Parts: structure tokens; C-alpha cells; sequence
DNA sequence: TTTTTTCGATCGTATGTTGTAACTATCTC
DNA sequence: GAGATAGTTACAACATACGATCG
């Protein structure tokens, strides 16, 4: 199976059509444009029928396995687009699977469209027999690191000039979410013809709407960032995140820091890295923060987790996220009197 | 009769809309230059314009003189859109019509072609209401949507909406009317309707109005009901005292610079209408805790509360901390001993009295 | 499901009203667990669903004594918790008590047995009031629980209550010795740690419980000196937390008795720790140790579906704080 | 024979107590021809939103004409009165929640009214209507036809979406006071040729707090409590309440730090056999009305006017911190009062407490 | 077949019951006066006689003879009702039938007229566990229901209940039963059972009973099964483990003499006899408020403990009242966490321990 | 090169499969 | 040409999956 990213699908297609092209990732801009592309070159090559089924429960793969052994009278070379679900297939989707894949023809163009698939879900008998004859497009949202060059570049495509001020401003407030900064691009060029972006320009027709995860808000409280990690909780927030999801994330992070700071008094910390699997990115960030939380820290915010998840679990109470941005400012070095810590 | 303001005001031009220069420009400059798209998706809060704006591009889209951003308001296909009688616009209620058979009949008239216009507009608001076998066929029908049919969605809650209709519409986003623009049109209005009123009526209602014009203008009828007539002063203060819910804020303010009688005045004004004690102790609490987190750090407080931005700012900039941190653990006793008092009013009382006059004694 | 020998008064008293046909439909059992009270249930069932009686026994070759020893017997119903569960739901209640409803199959007694009514959850509990109030007739209803102070007073006012006492020390140390080999400190120690009652010693000893209370014995043994009361985390870890937390807290008892001067002690296989914690723990802080366990292992046991992990760590980071001189402990309240 | 309750439901605008600023608005609003086709009512329970209401249909639909004064004398105001008007269609939301009545109900609304001149739908407890019920009734509400009129009320406005919020006039009723309601009570038994006094309304009003139906029924209670009378005695007794004299010597016996005569009290307590968690919570009610008389020279209200001199005494003469320990103390006995061996033990136990930590005079030392 | 005392002695008239003076005097009054309420309400304890009236004042309604507060007890529908079988009184077990649909299907059919009886009554029980759309169900119809039904409700935590429910029905409170009145229908019952008694035997049960009589009537058919067929002083003090000795005055006078020897060796001694933990404390308890009420006067003392005066005496002189106020606390808090410790026993000695510190 | 959640009880909406009743077309006398 | 039988359409009941609220 050939592995690719968005920008090499074009130039495999030109080079030739497979059988089947499995699009795998949680980027629904990136994901479209590939699938567009995909349906474009295989319209050219002469496939002018198009079906799409969503995988779930309730699907009647009859109807697919019908449409699969059928022939046409002049309307051939069909097109079978599947959309997976969110969580993944399961045994049955993967006999279904595999039984489809046993029923594959050459004027059969199959497409599938989901999210990563993890380990358990690679190491299946319809994914091993797609090997041979398979390419997969790797569609991931850049980091915040690379945004900015995604954004240059994108704009460079349209034959637009974007200042320094106006490409931070865009990143910022389109963080996560590509299809609206995209669109937010398009609207941008519709309303000034000369294509000149410049920072007041973008600042009337922005509004925030960034998408994160709670593995980013706590490398924020991992970091320090106060703003950030604030502005991230209230993003989850407005999203409707599971507090609990948040609480047990927080939680793994804070007891590796516990146990590396009290382990750490007359050890090396890279023995220590190696020895609890840290990844080797990370190592970095962790360490800053054994540098600026002291053992009597690390205590408090203990006793504060501990009392929110009490509160969450038995008194169901509501004011789950006040006592969170407490913790979170608490983690970043703030005084805390600790009249709201009940310590 | 005189009919309803909000009905009576609706905008018939692209200049009556009040505000959302970047939508309306947007919207000219692509029809002035053919740019049209396939689907266009429209959001924002209540009372915005976002079936104005959509009923206002329908008629654009449709007039007898040509494609322009500028309808001329007079010809046959002007007045039956306006009226709501034009053949070739449908609009569809999602909310009303949910189920996949009632969607499919409608999405079914694609196959024939306009009656007496360019396009065939299809207008779907409260589009997010709408079952996941409506939402498939919706997807269906966009993937190969004729050349002469053009889908307008209007909604609220654009999170709700597959990413799949989302990836292939354009979406604009409505901002709030800001208090200046509100208060514009209100004098605007009032004036066309030849009714006395005042600056100062005005402007309470625009900052009433919280954003949305809609409210403004039901205020604005409520208030000229209440005033026999006429928009004064004294009237619109006395219908926002009557509609007014905010004490917790009002109390934390009175309590914080020791002013017992209106503290007292406030519980009375509380307890005539009809609140729970324990809720208004929370509140109290919470509104302390945001205020102690904002001392901690400007950035703690969002945009979930800009009503009482100010406010709370100003409290953060002038009680020192330790008399907030007194004040939240006395109101935390107070909710733990209110089961126990002889009455939640009499709890409350004896609570907002301790935290006015009384220190607690800690051990050691 | 051992039938032991300090149940056979208490039968031969029960049966006997179920002769006279003085029965009580609503018999709540109190026992601690490993009493037996699931085998004195299960021959009162016995009892009342067989055909031909004959002296206190049934005869064993009826009908109904052949199903009850299929397990197929259609008028024998009991409420326990599903296997991934572990409280009694409402419906489960509701569909027995509308089954109960018609007439029995073999035309004879129903009997319904609750395995244990603290895991009755309240909308449970209330829904049977009705149905135990006034049960249709010939329908018999058994209860077992620990404290019955913890059932609902609704409840519990509608039984008639019989306990079970646990039998003489002496004699429940020769049973324990007859069964198993054991040094009679260990015999002692296990019984006094069960509240006296044979069985649970044997469920102690036959597992492999004897050998986890010696790691978290050899752990507080190193704890205590140094002060690091973290390490104990890994001996405390673990599904059966509870019952090592018991076993902390009866260590911290001890201690705190020899400190005032006393003769007896739960734990009298290990002198050694014991004497270590007086010495090197004033009463004021093995007081605030004791608490603080004690209220969590009653976090834990009650609230659902709490971390373990986290509560533990907590506790453990809290004794070590109130461990440093100048430190305000706890005081006990309403 | 009927229920005062259902008996004396307002039928014209000046038979509603209080309420002022609603009724004011909408005389105004039927003079002046400026009609909305949204009115939501608001308020805590019993205190005449439905009336309210029910009375602007009889004046939407009076056959003189619309007016803020119903002649409740033609055939479609005592129709409305008897419930039997077509064109009044009332709707019981807590019943029909689910959204295919909604949609069924909305199928119909373009049909002309069968006599009045309007359709008006009421629908009552609003709050409890499903989601999709309060979305399929956005846009016909925002513009219903021109013979539409909607009317919607609810104990818990907070729950209905901003959208619904937005697109009606809002009014909020609020709670009546003390006077109001012995005012109406004194009306209605009067009407009634029942005997009565002053002090059994007095306590009947305040025991009712705001709500003129919990009022009501406490009156029909203690009329066949009283058998035929409302008597003081008879509502006293009916109420637990005990004579407040009593609870202010037991304080004044406690202030004073002299045992024996606290002691007799109780003593005289238990020949009655007076509840002591009610005199527990008297008593705590005097020392909260004491401080709140030390905070503020017009927290004493009027119905206490009779010991109202002696209050002002303690207030005069007690420091807020004795005041503060007291209410501590006896608020700590009431928790730990439900697992004493007994009641009148507890109380006893509280009160020897109380006397034993005194500011001034505690109990001798123990040589 | 055999029924026991509770299901036996459900009183059948309105002279039958035992207290609720006032409920009966006002369910009397309005039945006489003509004014009839179409919403009742009772409160109260546990085993108090709500379902009992309620049943009684639905016998009344439907009487043949006529809307009486003394039905006749042998017309055609007070059997019917007696029996629990009476077609136009619907019982509803709300603890089961919480659900909104079955409250919707129960309102649908008000409209139909009763069958028999001139009414249609409804009682409904353990009102309290129904869910909030069945209430909000209810509140309309309960408002104004037609004229041929009645609501009869039936709850033990009227806290639950929404206002709006409580303020469309009369509310009738029952008080708990005293011990006289619990004692002397212990009395009549065991008479006219004939089954022999001592007056010791039925005090200490109607003081257990704890105001409830459903209580004191399971502890006597307790007490009947375990003693023989006969109710004894001994077989009741052994049932419930009356301590009689005085063991709590000497477990006392070494807590406060703060000697942990002696007090470990008296709870050793009471766990090998195996006494009632519960007793021990209530008894303490007692013995505690005892001389802190002799301390404020001598004479308070009672006559009935003239055997033990010399050693409470000398506590009362030599024992401030504050230590007093401290141990009747630390007692008090004992036995409030007592059933959620690991055991008993070690509740009692982890409370005592904590006692021993209030020494200087 | 990964790390993703508390449980029980109750209410509401939409879709698929199976069974029954009423009316129409076809078959037989 | 009429009555009886077979076939078709519409409505109701039961089962399954997904989403939301309060304790
Ligand atoms: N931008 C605007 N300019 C002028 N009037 C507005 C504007 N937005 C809202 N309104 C007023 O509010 C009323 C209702 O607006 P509506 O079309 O319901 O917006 P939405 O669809 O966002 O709720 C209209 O009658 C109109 O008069
Ligand atoms: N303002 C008022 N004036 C006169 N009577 C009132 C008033 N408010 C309530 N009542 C009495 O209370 C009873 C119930 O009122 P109701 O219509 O239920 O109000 P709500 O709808 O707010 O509960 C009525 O029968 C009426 O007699
Ligand atoms: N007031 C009373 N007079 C006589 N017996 C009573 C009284 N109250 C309760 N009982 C007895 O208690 C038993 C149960 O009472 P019950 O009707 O369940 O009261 P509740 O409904 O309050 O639980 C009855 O069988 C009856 O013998
Ligand atoms: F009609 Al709207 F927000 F109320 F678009
Ligand atoms: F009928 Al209501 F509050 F009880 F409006
Ligand atoms: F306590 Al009950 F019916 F048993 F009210
Ligand atoms: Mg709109
Ligand atoms: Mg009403
Ligand atoms: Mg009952
Ligand atoms: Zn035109
Ligand atoms: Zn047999
Ligand atoms: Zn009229
Ligand atoms: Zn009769």
C-alpha cells in the first residue's frame, strides 16, 4: 500500500488510477479536496455513476452487495464512496468489510472516508487485502507551528498579499478549524477586489472560532501560558467537552509530575524520562516544569482535583469549571490563596 | 390595529439592514461580479437579520431587470416575493417539517425547471432541527445540484449540521448591533411612527436590548403600551426594574461597601418575586469566585459575561483580595448552615448581616 | 454454601413457627458475612416448597424437590445484581412483584430471597414497600443484610428481624484450627480482624490475602521511620482496597490502645509494628490518621465510580502534610 | 359547598388584587388599539396568571367591542367564564408535550374563528414542552395570522429558549404582601356570612406567604377545623404555632442566666405538651428579628407590634455577639436535636449549654 | 393464611384509631358541615395511620346510607372497600408506577362516570416518587377536576413535592403516637388476643416502638415468636439488650477519671457478654444529661434512681458542666457515625478514645 | 513512535419489520 | 350478474438506536 499526503494525491493520479484510495484523517477540509480531486480524475477517466452509503448499525449492505454484482447496460465504471463511523468499525464492519472487499471489480472505484485508524484496527483481513492495490492519503490539521506556512501558502495560491499582523491574527482566531479559514480567505478576497489584506482589513470580517482538545490545554497549563490555557477552557467549554474527559487527562500528567519530583531529589531526570517512557518531544516541556513547581505545589493542586471530582461525582454540582480555571491558574505560578483550595 | 414594529420594519433593501457591512458588501460584490455559489449558510444570535439578509438575496437573485445587489423593488417578481406568493421561492420550515418523507417531496421539485425566473431558490431556516435521513437526502441532492437552483440556509446552531453540509456551503457569520446602532434605529423608528420619546428612554433600551434588534423593538412596544402612548424616562425605568434579575450582582455591590438599607431593600425586591434562596447563594458565590480569579488575572473573565463587564471589572480594580476571600468563605458557611436556619429568607439575612458587620474567629 | 454447625438451633427455632403456621412473611436476617445465612435461607426454602414434608426436613423426592435441586423450580425467585453490576435496579423488582401476581405453577408456597438489601437502591427499596406490606397469600419473602440501620426505615419496619449471634472465641479458634493449619496468634489475628466470625478467617487464609497484609505490613514497617507514607501506594492499589484500608486502620488502633495501656489487641501476630507506631506517633496524629482512613475507606466503598488511585495518593500526600509539626488536625463533626 | 378557590376566580379587571403595572399595561394597550399577538406571563404559583389571562380573552372577544372592560354579561363572556367558548382553545402543555400535537395544532391555525372575532390559544405550563415543540412554533408565532392571538404562562421562564423569549411581551407578576391578602380574605368571608377576627386572618395571611390560593385553602382548612367559625384558637392550633410571649420569656429567662425560672418554663411546656423543635425554631426566629432590629431600626414588622417595646429592650441592651453566640448555639442544638435520646431531652441539654458558656454569668466553678 | 398483628388490627371505623384527635375531628366537621374538598393531603411519620384514614374517609364518601363520618360497615360497598375490592376506588402504587405514560392513560379515562358508588376516588400512594412530568401532569386536572372525583394523596417526605402540587390540596399533618397511647393499645390488642403480659414488658416496647405503632407491632409479634408464645420482661430485655446494671454509670465514671485501662476493660468485658452497642450510648447519654441537670438544681435528681445517688452526685460536684457539654457532644457524634464504621465495637472504642483526650 | 469518560432512572424522536382490517378486482357458479 | 375468494393498501404495535436532563 503507497502512503501520501494531500499534495502528492495529484501528482499519483496523474501517474495512474488505483482500485481503491482510503482517506483516513480528522480534517474535513483536507478530506473533501482529496475526495474532489479523486471523483474529478476518475470523471475524466470516465466513471460518471457515484454512489455514497454511511456505515452504522442500521445499514443495509444488501443494497451495496446488489449494487457491486450488477452490471450496467451503458452507464459503467461506477463510484462507491463509505463513510465511516466516528468511533471505527467493529468485527462486524470488519466482515463487512473484508465480504466487500471479496466482491471487487475493475469498473469499481471504492472510496472510504473516517478517522485514523489505531493499530487494532490496521491489523484487520479487509485492511491486509487492500494491501496490495491501496493507497492511503494522510489527512492531519498542521500544529500551530506549521499553520502559518499553510496560510501563506494558501493565500499565495489565490493571489493574495497577507501582512505578518493579519496571517497572526487569522492563525489565531481560525486555529484548528481550516475549512473556516479557508472560507474566511474566500470572503476576505470578495470584498477587496485589489487583493491588499492588511491588519484592519482582516480584523472587521474575523470572529473566533478555534477548535481544540484537552491534550492542548494541558500542554498550555504544561507550559505556563496562562491566556492560552484559559482561552482553551472556555473553547471546550462552548463545545460541551465531558468535564471528566479534562479531569482524567489533567490527572495522568499531574501524577507523573508528583512522582518525578519526589523521584527526582537523587536521580538523574533523564534516567527518570527513559525509565517511565516519556516521549522524547516532550522531554523538553516537562522538564521546565519540574523547574517551576515546587513540592509543596503539586500538593494543593492534588487536593483541588480530588475535591472537584467529589463534587462532580457525588454532590453533582455545577461549578465543575470554576474550581478548573482555579487549578488551571494554580498551575501556572499564581498566588492562590487557597481560600478556594479549602486546604 | 397600528400591526407589530418587528413585522411592520422588516428591511426591503439592502440599505434598511442595520450594521453587517461584511456579509452585505460580500454579498454585492459577488453578485455584481457573477461569483454566485451553490449553497450559502447563514449565522449569528437572535434577532440579527439572517432571514432578512436571506429573503433580501432571493430577491436580488430573481428580479426581472437582471442579476444585481440592488433590487428595483416594483416589478411583478419584487412585489410576490415580498408578498410571499412567488412560485419559484420555497421556503421550507425544518423545524415543522422534520421527517425524511416530508423532505423528500420537497427535494423532488429539482427535476422541473423555473416557472418565471433565473433560479430556483430553496430557503431552509431552522435547517438545524432537521433527522440524519433528511440530512442525507440534503447531502444528495447538493452533490449534483442543477445549474439553476440555488439553497439559502438560515440557523442558529451551525455546530448541530454534519461537516459534510458544512463543507460544501458558504457560511457568514452575523455580529451583535452594538448599543449605538440599536439606539440609531430605535429613534429612527419612533420618529417615522410620529411617538414622543426621550435620550434617555432610548438609550436604556438599546443597552436592554442586549445585541439583538428584535428585542429592542418588543421592549419598545412594551414600553409604549406601558406609557399610554408616549416613550418616557420614568415609564421604561419602571418596566426594566419590573423585568429586572440581576440581584445577585446588585447585592455583592451593596454588601461590599457596607450599606446595610439597601441590602435590605434588595432582599425585599428579591422576595417579591418568586426565587430560590439556596440559588441566589450560589450565584452570590460564583459571581465572588470570577471576581477573585479576574484579581488572580484580567484574562480569566470571557465574553460569556459582557453584559456586566464593567461591573465586575470595577469590583475586580477596587475591593482588595482578602475582603473578597472573607466574604466568599462567610458565604460559604452560610449556604452550609442554611438548612438548619428557621427560615431560607431568615438564613439569607443573618448570612448578608454576618458578612456586613461580622469577622469570623479561626482557631489558633 | 456450607452448612456450619452453630446454625442448627437457630433453624430448628424458624422452622418451628413455620410449622405452627405462625410465620412472618417478611424475615430480615442479620449476619455478618460468612455466618451462613445463605444456607439457613436456602433450607427454609427448601423447607417451604417441598410437597411431602416429613419431621424439619423435606423429604427430597417430590417434584418440587427434584426442581429445586435442577434449579428449574418455577415459584423460586431471587433478586441479586446483574454480574457487571453492582446495585439491584428497580426493574427488576417490578417485573417480581407483577410476576408474583398469578397463581403458582405446582399450586403451592412462593418464595422470593434478596441476596442482600443494602444494594437495593432507593427507588428499588420504595417499590417493594408495597408488595412487602401486604403479600398475596402463601408468598414468603427472605432479606439478609450486615447493619440494618443502613436500610430504608420504611423498609426495615415492615420485617421481623432475627440475628445471628458469632459463636464463643474459644470455640470459633478450635473450628479454625480443626479446619486449617496455622500458628494460634494467626488463628487469633484473623478472627479478631473478621469481628469474630468464622468463615471469613477461613476466606482470609484460603486465599491469598494473608500474604498481601504481610507486604502492607512490611511496607508500614518502612514507612514509618523514614515518614514516606507514599511508597505504600503499591501495597494499597488495588480492587480490595477496602479491606486493606480496614487492616490500616485496626494497625492504628492497636497502637493507639498500647500507647493509653491496654491488654488486649487485633493484631497480636506483630508486636513489633505496633510498638514502632506508638513510639514514633503521638495520639493527636494517630487520631487524624485514623479518621482520615476510616472516611475514605467509606469514600470509596459508597460513591460510584470514583478513582481509586487519586483518593489514595491524596490521602497518603495529606498524612505526610499533617506528619510536619505545626500543622492544625482535624476535628470530628456534625 | 364549592371550593373558595374556583368560587372567587376573578371575572373583571377589578376584582384582580394587586398586580398594578400588568393590568395598567394592558388597559392601555386594548385603549389605545396597539395589540401585540404574544403575551407571556410569569410569576411565582397562585397569583393570577391564568385569571389574568383568561380575562384578556373576555375582553379580546367581548361581543361590544374590544375593551379594557368586559361587560361579563353577554354570551361569550359568560361562555369564557363556564369554559364552554369555542374560540378560546386551551391547551394543557404538561399533558401534550410531544411534537406531534404541536404540528397538529399548527395545522389548523389559518381557519377563521367560529364566533369571536379572534382565536386565541392559552397554553398553560408552557415550561414542560418538548425541544422540537418549542423550535416548530418559532416562525408561526413570530407571524401568526391576523385573527391569532397566543397566550402563554409559566412558573419557570428561564427554560424556554431566547428564541420564544424574544418574539413575546413579557410580564412578571409578583408576589402579594401581607395586607393584600387579609384585605381579600376579610372581602371574601364577609361575602360568605362566616365570623372571623382579626388575629386569625393576620396569622392565616402570613402563613400563606405570597400566594392567594395556599390562602384560600388554609381559610377552608381551619372553616372546617372551626366548625363553621375562624376562630384564633382554632387556626393556632391548626397551624402549631404557640403563643409568642412564651418563646420571648423563655429568651429573656435565658438572657437573664437564671436556671430555675427556665427550667419552669419547660416544665409548664411539657404540661401542654408543646412541640420543642417548633419552640426551638421560635426561638431562633426572635433572636434573628433581634439582631435584624439592631441592624436596622425598621426591621420589626407590625404584627409583632404587641411585644414590639420589649423587642426593642434586648435590642437596647444585648451586644450583637452575645446575640450571634445564642443563635449559634441554638442552631447547633436543632442539628444534633435528631439523634439526643429524646426530644425535651435535647432542648433541655441545648438550653443547660447555652446557660453554662453565658457571657456574663456562667454556671459556678467547681471548687 | 396466617396474618400477622399490623395486617389484623387495620382499624375499620373512626373510633377504632389511635390520636390524630385533629385530623378526625376536621375530616368529621367538613363531612357534617356539607363542605367536601376535592384534594387531601396526609403527612406524617412512619406508621402513623395515613393509608388507614385515607381509607376510612373513602368508605365515608361512598357509604350506601349517605356521605357519613361513621359509616355503617355492612352495606355492600364498605365489604367491598374492606376487601380491596371496590371498582370505583382506584389505589395507584406510585412507588411503581412513576411513569409519566401511565399517568396520562390514568387522567384520560376521569371523564367516565363512576359505577357504582357516587364518587370515583383515587388514592394514591407514596405520591413522593413520582417524576416530575407526572406531577406537572397532574397539576391541571388537580386544579379543577370534574365533579364525581375525588384525589385522596398519601406521602411520608411532602419535602419533595412541588409547591404547585402542595398549594392545590388540604394538608392534613399526623403527629407521632405518644407512649401512653402506643402502650395502651399494646395492652387492648394482647387482651383481646389473650396472650399473657407484664406492664415492664410492654413499656420498654412502646418506648423501642419510637413513636411508630407499626414499629411497636412488629416488636411484639418479635418478642411472641422468640418467647414461646408469651410475652415476658426477660425475653423482651433480651430481644432488645437492655443493659440493667449499671454498667454505663461505672463505664462513665472511668472515662471521665480518663483511666483507658479500666474503660478498655469494660468494653472487652461487654463484647464477651455481647450486649447492644446503641443501648450503651443512648444509656450514657442519658446518665450525662442527668448530671448536668443536677448540677443547675439538686432536687432535680429523679426518685426512681435512688441507688445510685452517692456516685452522681459527687460527678455533678466534681465535673464542670463544660466537660459535660464536651462528652455529651463526642457521645452524640459517636453514635451518629456508628453503622458506617468497619464495626461496631470499633466505633464505640474509637469514640471513647477520642473521649479520653478532654483530660488536662 | 501515543496518551481520550460517572451511573441510574426517565422522556422524546425517528426508522424498520410484522400483523390485521377494509376495499377492490378477479374467479366461479 | 352476484357472491365468494384473493390481492393490495393503510394503520397500528413492537423492537432498536441515538440524544438530552436531573439526581
Ligand atoms: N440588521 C437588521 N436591520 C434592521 N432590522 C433588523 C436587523 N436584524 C433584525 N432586524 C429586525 O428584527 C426582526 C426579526 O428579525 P429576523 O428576520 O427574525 O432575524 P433572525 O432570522 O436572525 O431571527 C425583523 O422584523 C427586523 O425588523
Ligand atoms: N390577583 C388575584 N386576585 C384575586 N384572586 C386571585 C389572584 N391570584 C390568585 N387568586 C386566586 O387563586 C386561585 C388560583 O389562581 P390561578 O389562576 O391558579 O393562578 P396561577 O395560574 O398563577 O396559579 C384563583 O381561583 C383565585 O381565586
Ligand atoms: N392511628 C392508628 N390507630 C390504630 N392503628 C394504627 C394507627 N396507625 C397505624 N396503625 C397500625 O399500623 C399498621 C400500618 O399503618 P399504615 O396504614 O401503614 O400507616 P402509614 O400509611 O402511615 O404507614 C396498621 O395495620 C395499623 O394496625
Ligand atoms: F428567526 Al431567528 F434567530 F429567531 F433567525
Ligand atoms: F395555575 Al398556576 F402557578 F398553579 F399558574
Ligand atoms: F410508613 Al407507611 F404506608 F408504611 F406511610
Ligand atoms: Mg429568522
Ligand atoms: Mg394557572
Ligand atoms: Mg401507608
Ligand atoms: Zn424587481
Ligand atoms: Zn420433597
Ligand atoms: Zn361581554
Ligand atoms: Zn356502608
Amino acid at each position: 500500500m503507497i502512503r501520501l499526503y494531500p499534495e502528492q494525491l495529484r501528482a499519483q493520479l496523474n501517474e495512474g488510477l488505483r482500485a481503491a484510495y482510503l482517506l483516513l484523517g480528522n480534517d474535513p477540509l483536507l478530506l473533501q479536496e482529496s475526495q474532489d480531486a479523486v471523483r474529478q480524475v476518475a470523471a475524466a477517466q470516465g466513471f460518471e455513476e457515484h454512489h455514497t452509503f454511511s456505515i452504522d448499525p442500521n445499514t443495509d449492505w444488501n443494497a451495496i452487495f446488489s449494487l457491486c454484482q450488477a452490471m450496467s447496460l451503458f452507464a459503467s465504471r461506477q463510484t462507491l464512496l463509505l463513510l465511516l463511523p466516528e468511533n471505527g468499525p467493529n468485527a462486524a464492519i470488519n466482515e463487512q468489510l473484508l465480504t466487500l472487499t471479496g466482491l471487487l471489480h475493475d469498473d469499481l472505484l471504492l472510496i472510504v472516508r473516517g478517522n485514523k485508524l489505531s493499530k487494532a484496527q490496521e491489523n484487520a483481513a479487509w485492511f491486509t487485502a487492500l494491501a496490495n492495490r491501496s493507497v492511503q492519503v494522510t489527512c492531519q490539521t498542521p500544529e500551530q507551528a506549521q499553520l502559518p506556512r499553510w496560510v501563506a501558502a494558501r493565500a499565495k495560491q489565490l493571489n493574495l498579499e497577507l501582512d505578518d499582523a493579519a496571517n497572526q491574527v487569522l492563525c489565531y482566531c481560525y486555529e484548528g478549524n481550516l475549512l473556516a479559514l479557508a472560507q474566511a480567505l474566500e470572503r476576505l478576497s470578495l470584498l477587496w477586489p485589489d487583493g491588499k489584506l492588511t491588519l484592519p482589513r482582516v480584523e472587521q470580517a474575523v470572529n473566533d472560532a478555534a477548535h481544540f482538545t484537552p491534550f492542548h490545554w494541558v500542554d498550555a497549563l504544561l507550559m505556563g501560558k496562562s491566556k492560552r490555557a484559559l482561552h482553551i477552557l472556555q473553547q471546550l467549554r462552548l463545545e460541551g467537552s465531558e468535564p471528566v474527559i479534562l479531569l482524567r487527562t489533567l490527572q495522568r500528567e499531574l501524577l507523573l509530575l508528583v512522582n518525578l519530583k519526589r523521584q527526582s531529589a537523587h536521580t538523574p531526570l533523564r534516567a527518570l524520562f527513559d525509565k517511565h517512557r516519556v516521549w522524547q518531544n516532550r522531554r523538553g516541556m516537562m522538564g521546565e516544569a519540574l523547574n517551576r513547581l515546587s513540592q509543596t505545589q503539586l500538593r494543593q493542586a492534588v487536593q483541588l482535583l480530588t475535591r472537584t471530582e467529589l463534587t462532580l461525582k457525588q454532590d453533582y454540582g455545577q461549578s465543575v469549571w470554576a474550581e478548573l480555571e482555579g487549578l488551571s491558574l494554580l498551575l501556572c505560578h499564581k498566588p492562590l490563596a487557597d481560600v478556594f483550595i479549602d486546604g | 390595529s397600528y400591526q407589530v414594529l418587528a413585522r411592520k420594519w422588516r428591511p426591503q433593501t439592502f440599505a434598511d439592514v442595520v450594521g453587517q457591512e461584511h456579509v452585505l458588501t460580500a454579498l454585492a460584490n459577488g453578485l455584481s461580479l457573477g461569483r454566485i455559489h451553490h449553497a450559502y449558510l447563514f449565522s449569528g444570535t437572535r434577532g440579527v437579520g439572517k432571514t432578512s439578509i436571506a429573503r433580501l438575496l432571493a430577491k436580488g437573485l430573481n428580479c426581472e431587470t437582471g442579476i444585481t445587489a440592488t433590487p428595483c423593488g416594483v416589478c411583478d417578481n419584487c412585489r410576490e416575493i415580498e408578498q410571499g406568493r412567488f412560485v419559484d421561492l420555497i421556503e421550507i420550515d425544518a423545524a415543522s417539517r422534520t421527517k425524511v418523507e416530508d423532505t423528500r417531496d420537497l427535494l423532488d421539485n429539482v427535476q422541473y425547471a423555473p416557472a418565471r425566473g433565473r433560479f430556483k431558490v430553496y430557503l431552509i431556516d431552522e435547517v438545524h432541527m432537521l433527522s440524519r435521513h433528511s440530512f442525507n437526502a440534503l447531502l444528495k441532492t447538493l452533490e449534483e445540484p442543477p445549474e439553476h437552483v440555488k439553497f439559502l440556509l438560515a440557523t442558529t446552531d451551525p455546530q448541530k449540521l454534519p461537516v459534510t453540509i458544512l463543507s460544501r456551503c458558504l457560511q457568514f457569520h452575523l455580529k451583535a448591533l452594538d448599543v449605538e446602532q440599536i439606539r440609531h434605529q430605535l429613534e429612527h423608528i419612533l420618529n417615522e411612527e410620529h411617538i414622543a420619546h426621550e435620550p434617555r428612554a432610548l438609550q436604556l433600551l438599546a443597552r436592554a436590548a442586549e445585541g439583538s434588534l428584535r428585542d429592542a423593538l418588543s421592549l419598545t412596544d412594551q414600553a409604549i403600551a406601558s406609557g399610554d402612548g408616549q416613550v418616557s424616562t420614568q415609564a421604561v425605568s419602571a418596566m426594566l426594574g419590573t423585568l429586572d434579575d440581576d440581584q445577585a450582582l446588585s447585592l455583592v455591590e451593596a454588601m461590599v461597601e457596607a450599606n446595610g438599607e439597601r441590602v435590605m431593600a434588595l432582599i425585599n425586591e428579591a422576595a417579591a418575586r418568586g426565587i430560590e434562596w439556596e440559588a441566589l447563594l450560589v450565584e452570590m458565590l460564583g459571581l465572588l469566585h470570577r471576581i477573585a480569579m479576574v484579581q488572580l488575572s484580567p484574562a480569566a473573565l470571557g465574553n460569556d459575561m459582557a453584559a456586566i463587564e464593567l461591573r465586575m471589572r470595577e469590583l475586580a480594580r477596587t475591593i482588595p483580595p482578602t475582603d473578597i476571600q472573607l466574604y466568599y468563605q462567610t458565604l460559604l458557611i452560610g449556604r452550609k448552615e442554611l438548612p438548619y436556619a428557621p427560615d431560607r429568607r431568615m438564613g439569607v439575612e443573618m448570612t448578608l448581616l454576618r458578612a456586613l458587620a461580622f469577622h469570623p474567629r479561626m482557631p489558633l | 454454601m456450607r452448612w456450619y454447625p452453630w446454625l442448627r438451633p437457630d433453624f430448628e427455632k424458624l422452622v418451628a413457627s413455620y410449622q405452627a403456621g405462625r410465620g412472618h412473611h417478611a424475615l430480615l436476617i442479620q449476619a455478618l458475612p460468612g455466618m451462613g445465612d445463605d444456607a439457613l435461607i436456602y433450607a427454609l426454602s427448601r423447607y417451604l416448597l417441598c410437597q411431602q414434608p416429613q419431621g424439619h426436613k423435606s423429604c427430597g423426592h417430590c417434584r418440587g424437590c427434584q426442581l429445586m435441586q435442577a434449579g428449574t423450580h418455577p415459584d423460586y425467585y431471587t433478586l441479586a445484581p446483574e454480574k457487571g453490576k453492582n446495585t439491584l435496579g428497580v426493574d427488576a423488582v417490578r417485573e417480581v412483584t407483577e410476576k408474583l401476581n398469578e397463581h403458582a405453577r405446582l399450586g403451592g408456597a412462593k418464595v422470593v430471597w434478596v441476596t442482600d438489601a443494602a444494594l437495593l437502591t432507593d427507588a428499588a427499596a420504595n417499590a417493594l414497600l408495597k408488595t412487602l406490606e401486604e403479600p398475596p397469600a402463601e408468598t414468603w419473602f427472605f432479606l439478609a443484610t450486615r447493619e440494618p440501620e443502613r436500610l430504608l426505615a420504611t423498609l426495615r419496619s415492615r420485617c421481623r428481624l432475627h440475628y445471628l449471634a458469632p459463636p464463643p472465641e474459644q470455640y470459633a479458634v478450635t473450628w479454625l484450627s480443626r479446619e486449617v493449619t496455622m500458628s494460634q496468634d494467626a488463628l487469633l489475628a484473623a478472627l479478631r480482624l473478621s469481628a469474630g466470625s468464622p468463615g471469613a478467617a477461613l476466606a482470609l487464609f484460603q486465599g491469598d490475602n494473608w500474604q498481601a497484609r504481610e507486604t502492607l505490613c512490611q511496607a508500614l514497617a518502612y514507612s514509618v521511620p523514614s515518614g514516606d507514607w507514599y511508597s505504600l501506594l503499591a501495597a494499597l492499589n488495588h480492587e480490595q482496597a477496602p479491606a486493606r484500608l480496614h487492616w490500616l486502620a485496626t494497625l492504628l488502633m492497636d497502637a493507639l490502645k498500647r500507647h493509653h495501656g491496654a491488654a488486649q489487641v487485633t493484631n497480636v501476630d506483630v508486636p513489633g509494628l505496633v510498638a514502632e507506631l506508638a513510639n514514633h506517633l503521638s495520639p493527636s496524629r494517630l487520631q487524624a490518621i485514623l479518621g482520615d482512613v476510616c472516611h475514605i475507606r467509606e469514600q470509596l466503598m459508597s460513591v460510584t465510580g470514583i478513582n481509586r488511585e487519586l483518593l489514595i495518593t491524596d490521602l497518603l500526600l495529606r498524612i505526610e502534610h499533617y506528619l510536619q509539626p505545626g500543622v492544625v488536625l482535624p476535628v470530628p463533626h456534625l
